[PDB]
């Protein structure tokens, strides 16, 4: 793991959901959203 | 949601949430209270099954009561406690999805006109002018009153996708305790409403449809019992695991029909029911609600989920063919004692519930009677086994079933329901109700009728042993031949197979007698370590799929493998196959494989050779399919067999278990009533023999657990060996045919040149690497469960691990082992960083800790162990207590005494064991770790990670204390971090293992053991000479410091960031020396350390250490260390001497 390099969230408990915030400022959160969708190549590989 | 729980047997009649009712067309009515919107209960057993049934006519296995639910106070207790279980499934969020989604899935208008819709779920008042709107209302049970169960209102409603109203048969007040835990009735509710879940969106199978469950191995016959699709489809359990696979071996017309209903009476409603003014906008927001889920999430609700997500214990494996092997034993609940809304009070296993009365009562009516015979055809045994209440087919399942060759394969369970959606929807008023008249098939009830034979044998079965292992007299001998406790005519001795036990028992046959408390003392601690040294020993031996822990005495407990000289030589001679019946059950699947079309021929190369990926693709996935039908296949024929031994192997470890503590109270009794000893010594033998009593338990659950793992990883090798084989040989003969056909088929192709013909044929062949499947993880990861993980940390041995933190505004302090510890400890205690967490500040005067345990109280054979991290502030000589457990100067201690310690061990009798510890009060931190083990009778004490004492306790009787350890520290301020308590000993490798993970947290510590930190004024010392310290001294015009054979110099490291306080480990440093004004380090030519002024031009060193030495740090500087130098002694960057000269510390 390195400093100054974005990174995705992932979650292990739900692995189907991503993080996003519900709005910037103090009132603000960050929550857990889906679905993570998929990304497909038929007959090769298939994986969200 | 809000369950209404303000309604009893004798509440009003309102007309609108507790009503009398009619069911289906027939003449009886019965009382309802409306729950939530559409769900009702009904406190009465279920009509249409009669409450009297003939004899003949019972299921066996059912208890059959006509007087149950029948007084009015019965009814109220019905009501009150399926309301408590209501509550407490709607509490968690799962459940309170579940049961809005049951309160929102109506079943679809019957369009008796075009435009024109009348409600299937209504039930009629008694003179039939009020109409009630309900989804699902919960009933009694039936004529069985053990029989849980859900039936739907019509038939093809409920089959076709328009859905039915369904009725549930509850039992609340009866339990069944399966292995170590009572079986949660909310659980069974759960169940029961998904099934109803399948009713009311009309998607229930053909009755024909269900998948292979069992083996039945107890025949001569080849029989497979099969379970039906909507049981297997919400049990959950490990058998659901050998059909939820990607991609699915076994799929149905079914799961195609399903979603084609489901959608096509999701158009019907939102085309002519949404727009339509005709019916109440009520049924228009319920059925929006209802089909805003899909076919899939209600396929994939199931017990494992919901065991997962309440945290419920639940069977796992064969879990709907218990009636074989588990012969329940029921216990009632008492809503009001024993129960509440998180369930069972006090968790599944640490509640008490008295026997129910029925346990007589159950009906045995068994499928096979077991008669072992001599020669001479003489009847000398007779046992039952039972069925499981599951269609038994003659036909192969896997020899006729076709692997789909053509087919498709594409979150949580029900993240699409809206609560707060279902519960804004206003109810249906009974006056915009219009009924179909012929909503309701007639209720006819279903007998089963079980079918009895009889089988003769030579050989003693392992249900032979299993009975005979178990007696009712109460004056036991443990005998130890079978055939002899058969042929005992006196019915005076009982088989037992712990000839450790036994020979213990005959070697004090002509002993004198217990007249005394400690003799009492001496027999049980030696009865109940020759029982545990019986129980719990475990050989490992390597067979032809590794190492296994053979656990011998199966042979001895389920006649297996007697004939020769040991269990483990025949497993061994034999191999893992031989310990089931039926071995050569393995059947090739009927599988189909579609030629290559020959409408290809007349396509260009790239199109064929993409056709021809097209057809790599799904042969691969079709044998990932033939290989998950034969784990399916294995599971059903060979590991059914092995659980069968599972099961009857813990039953007889139960057996023994209670056969031994027959014994021990029917001593105790006896020396209570014939003897002279003092009131208060006989009190605390009871005391003790309690305890004793549960740490037999306990031994017990650990030879189950062996067992278990055994026989797992036997199967397991049984697949490795006898399945896979198999499978490789048919799939190397299919692949082979494809072979074949798909050059054959690529010579004959017209478009294609000779060249271009070579490849294709060359890049579509198949080879072993296609139908490797084998995956040994996956195997054993298949027993993985919720209900392990759960067993596991409720059983966890942690009896007590203190965790403190600081939260803005105070300190937190508690238990963190999940135990019921309870700690009272003196507000005044501070927090301060340790090793690797908090530790308290004790002041030594007023600051107290109190743990209260039941276990605290020890006893007579109870292994225990305490570590923790102690670091005294006091110099105190005077022995002063730290910490123990000491009620009327019995029990353990441990008190500072001199410079060291002193561990004290004071039993009832007066036998102590008292040693000393020395210099461990060093204004530093030492891991003490002590270890009672009453096993072997071993006290280990290690300081830091040294093995500082190691004695017997041969000569120590009950220590019994009081509950309460008490941590005052007297006299001595200190810090204490990481208390933790076990209920086992603990070996030298755990105490070096903890030792180093909990010092290797990536820190730097000082020879105080602290951390080390930037900005602070320490002083340097080397590993070799650490009582020499540093020196500076001036010579040529510079300042160089030096160890002698002088002022002793000030050391400090500094960091680059200003925000960094500790030092931790592979970091950059920056040393410095406090003079009259701050100077730095340097790196001269000859590699001597100079002494600069400069700010910039010093250089920054790296520091590092060894996870095996605890503070011996090592400064070091592109790679060449810092050592000491030779006699002239300075340092110097060289690497050409010893590895000790490297090494540093601080103080």
């Amino acid at each position: 793991l390195q400093y100054d390099k974005p990174y995705y969230m992932l979650n292990l408990y739900d692995p189907n959901k991503y993080v996003d915030v519900n709005n910037v400022g103090i009132r603000g959160y960050m929550y857990l959203k889906g679905p993570r969708g998929s990304v497909m190549t038929t007959n090769i590989y298939l994986n969200s | 949601m809000k369950i209404n729980n303000n309604f009893n047997i004798d509440s009003l009649i309102d007309n609108r949430d507790v009503a009398i009712v009619r069911g289906r067309k027939t003449d009886t009515f019965f009382k309802v209270f409306q729950v939530a919107p559409n769900i009702w209960v009904a406190p009465e057993r279920y009509y249409g099954e009669s409450l009297n049934i003939n004899e003949d006519q019972k299921s066996d296995g059912g208890i059959y009561d006509s007087n149950f639910l029948l007084t009015n106070d019965e009814k109220d207790e019905f009501l009150q406690a399926t309301v408590k279980i209501l509550q407490r499934i709607n509490n968690n969020v799962i459940g309170a999805k579940l049961l809005s989604l049951i309160s929102t899935a109506i079943p679809f208008p019957y369009e008796y006109k075009p435009g024109d819709y009348r409600q299937t779920n209504y039930l009629v008042s008694k003179d039939n002018q009020h109409y009630y709107t309900a989804n699902l209302v919960i009933f009694g049970p039936g004529t069985n009153i053990v029989e849980n169960n859900a039936v739907y209102y019509k038939k093809e409603d409920s089959e076709n996708g328009m859905g039915t109203m369904s009725e549930i048969w509850f039992q609340p007040f009866l339990t069944y305790k399966y292995d170590q835990f009572y079986v949660d009735p909310a659980l069974e509710l759960i169940k029961c409403l998904i099934k109803s879940l399948y009713y009311l969106y009309g998607i229930k199978p053909s009755d024909d449809l269900s998948i292979p469950y069992r083996l039945r191995s107890e025949f001569n016959s080849l029989e497979y019992s099969e379970l039906d699709m909507v049981d297997f489809l919400i049990s959950g359990g490990t058998d659901y695991k050998l059909l939820n696979t990607n991609p699915y071996w076994f799929t149905d017309n079914y799961f195609i029909n399903a979603p084609k209903n489901f959608e096509k009476y999701k158009n019907d409603y939102e085309t002519k029911i949404k727009n339509n003014n005709d019916i109440a906008n009520s049924i228009k927001l319920y059925l929006e609600q209802k089909f805003k889920t899909n076919v899939q999430d209600i396929w994939e609700l199931n017990l494992s989920y919901f065991s997962t997500e309440f945290e419920i214990m639940m069977p796992e494996i064969f879990n709907n063919a218990l009636n074989h092997y588990h012969r329940k034993e029921y216990y009632v609940i008492d809503y009001f004692k024993n129960y509440n809304i998180n369930g069972f009070i006090n968790g599944q296993i640490k509640t008490i519930l008295l026997l129910s009365k029925y346990n007589k009562n159950i009906i045995n009516k068994p499928e096979l009677i077991v008669n072992l015979i001599n020669e001479n055809n003489s009847v000398l045994m007779k046992s039952n086994i039972y069925g499981d209440g599951l269609k038994g087919t003659i036909g192969n399942f896997y020899a006729v079933y076709k692997i789909p060759y053509n087919i498709g394969d594409e979150d949580s369970c029900l993240d699409n329901v809206d609560i707060k959606e279902i519960d804004n929807i206003p109810p249906i008023n009974d006056a915009d109700i219009y009924p179909y008249r012929k909503n309701c098939d007639p209720f006819t009830p279903v007998y089963n009728i079980t079918e009895t034979k009889e089988i003769n044998t030579t050989i003693p079965f392992p249900v032979n042993y299993l009975q005979a292992q178990v007696t009712n007299s109460n004056d036991i001998n443990l005998s130890s031949d079978f055939l002899k406790v058969i042929s005992s005519k006196d019915r005076s001795l009982v088989y037992s197979f712990l000839d450790n036990t036994i020979d213990y028992l005959d070697s004090i046959k002509y002993d004198g007698p217990i007249d005394t408390d400690k003799k009492y003392y001496l027999w049980l601690k030696e009865i109940f370590r020759n029982y545990s040294f019986d129980m719990t020993e475990t050989q490992e031996v390597n067979t032809l799929c590794g190492f296994n822990k053979v656990v011998p005495w199966l042979g001895k407990a389920l006649n297996i493998l007697n004939t020769g000289n040991s269990f483990i030589e025949e497993f061994k001679t034999l191999g893992p196959i031989s310990l089931i019946n039926k071995k050569e059950n393995i059947t090739m699947p009927k599988i189909e494989i579609d030629e290559i079309p020959n409408s290809m021929l007349n396509l260009s190369f790239k199109d064929l050779s993409e056709n021809l990926f097209n057809i790599f693709s799904k042969n691969n996935s079709y044998f990932e399919k033939i290989y998950y039908d034969f784990l399916d296949q294995w599971w059903t024929q060979y590991y059914s067999q092995y659980f069968d031994l599972i099961c009857m192997a813990k039953r007889s470890v139960l057996a023994q278990e209670s056969l031994i503590k027959k014994i021990i109270q029917k001593k105790l009794s006896y020396l209570i009533g014939n003897s002279n000893i003092s009131s208060d010594n006989l009190a605390l033998m009871n005391l003790t023999t309690t305890n004793t009593l549960r740490d037999i338990s306990n031994e017990s659950q650990i030879a189950m657990n062996n067992v278990n793992n055994f026989l797992n990883n036997v199967a397991i090798c049984v697949f490795q060996t006898n399945i896979y084989p198999k499978f490789i040989s048919f799939m190397e003969q299919c692949i082979n045919n494809i072979n074949k056909n798909t050059r054959e088929f690529i010579q004959k192709c017209t478009n294609i040149t000779e060249n271009e013909k070579l490849q294709l044929i060359n890049q579509n062949i198949f080879s072993s690497l296609d139908f490797d499947f084998l995956n040994i993880e996956n195997l054993k990861s298949l027993f993985n469960s919720e209900t392990g993980l759960l067993i596991k940390e409720e059983t966890s041995p942690y009896e007590l691990v203190l965790y403190a933190f600081q939260e803005p505004g105070n300190n937190a302090i508690g238990d963190a082992s999940g135990k019921n510890t309870s700690i009272e400890y003196s507000k005044d205690i501070g927090l301060v960083y340790g090793i690797n967490s908090d530790a308290l500040y004790l002041n030594g005067s007023n600051q107290s800790i109190s743990f209260s345990n039941d276990f605290f109280e020890n006893g007579l054979t109870n292994s225990f162990s305490i570590y923790f991290w102690l670091r005294n502030l006091g110099k105190d000589t005077i022995k002063s207590k730290l910490i123990g457990s000491k009620e009327d100067n019995c029990g353990w201690e441990i008190y500072f005494q001199d410079t060291g310690l002193v561990f004290n061990m004071i039993d009832s009798n007066g036998n102590e064991k008292n040693i000393y510890l020395s210099d461990v009060s060093n204004n530093s931190w030492h891991y003490i770790t002590i270890s009672v083990d009453r096993l072997k009778e071993q006290l280990l004490i290690f300081i830091d990670d040294n093995l500082v004492a190691n004695e017997s306790i041969k000569e120590i009787l009950n220590i019994y204390s009081s509950n309460i350890i008490s941590l005052l520290s007297e006299n001595n301020p200190s810090y204490i971090e990481g208390l933790t308590i076990l209920n086992k000993p603990t070996t030298s490798q755990e105490v070096l293992s903890n030792y180093f993970k909990v010092l290797n947290n990536s820190y730097i510590r000082d020879s105080s053991e602290e951390r080390l930190e930037y900005n602070k004024t320490y002083q340097l010392y080397n590993y070799v000479f650490s009582e020499n310290p540093i020196y500076e001294i001036k010579q040529n015009n510079n300042i160089y410091l030096t160890i002698n054979n002088l002022q002793v110099s000030k050391f400090k490291l500094l960091s680059i960031n200003p925000n960094k306080q500790y030092v931790q480990k592979l970091d950059e440093v920056i040393i410095s020396v406090l003079d009259n004004m701050e100077k730095y380090i340097d790196i001269s030519e000859d590699n001597r350390l100079q002494l600069i002024d400069n700010k910039n031009n010093a250089k920054k060193m790296i520091i590092s250490n060894d996870i095996f030495i605890s503070n011996c740090l090592t400064l070091s500087y592109n790679g060449k260390y810092i050592c000491l130098s030779m006699k002239d002694n300075w340092m110097i960057c060289n690497n050409d001497m010893s590895k000790y000269l490297y090494l540093w510390s601080f103080k």
